Formats: structure tokens, C-alpha cells, sequence
């Protein structure tokens, strides 16, 4: 079954993905 | 943040998508 | 995320919501 | 002019409010 947990990396991927032309700001420590 | 919502927990895409900006 | 999003910025209840859990 | 930020222990009382008891995690 696909690890559903999105970390690292993946995170990062995810939201280039999600936000397109808005972009975003990621903040791993907070 | 992120990190507990997303990768700790399990988010939904709109959870992910409130990271937008 | 939050910060950025309601105390930089403004943000809407939904907005706000969807940091809960 | 008044303000709509939402910063700082204002932020986290704004959670606590309207979280309720879903609960919340936070981080400064």
C-alpha cells in the first residue's frame, strides 16, 4: 500500500506540485 | 507546520494546499 | 504556513481551520 | 487603523478558540 506520509523531499515535491504558478514558502521547523 | 500535518500525520490535499504562497 | 499566512498577511477562518488536529 | 494580523499569543489564543477540542499543534 502506498506510504501515505509525505516528508523530506517528498514534502518539497508535493507542494512545487500543488501550488504551480503560486508557489510557496516551506518552513520544515515550524 | 508542514512537517507534522504532512509527514508526521497523514494530510488531507486541501491541508497541503492551505501551504500555498 | 500559519505566520506567514495570518500574521504577515490576513488570513479567513477555513484558512485558519485546516491548521487544526 | 485597526488591525487584522493575527500574531504571536494572539495567534495561538485564535487556535485555542477556534480549534476547540480538536485540538492544535503549534510552533513559534
Amino acid at each position: 500500500f502506498v506510504n501515505q506520509h509525505l516528508c523530506a523531499s517528498h514534502l518539497v515535491e508535493a507542494l512545487y506540485l500543488v501550488c504551480g504558478e503560486r508557489g510557496f514558502f516551506y518552513t520544515p521547523k515550524t | 507546520g508542514i512537517v507534522e500535518q504532512c509527514c508526521t500525520s497523514i494530510c488531507s490535499l486541501y491541508q497541503l494546499e492551505n501551504y500555498c504562497n
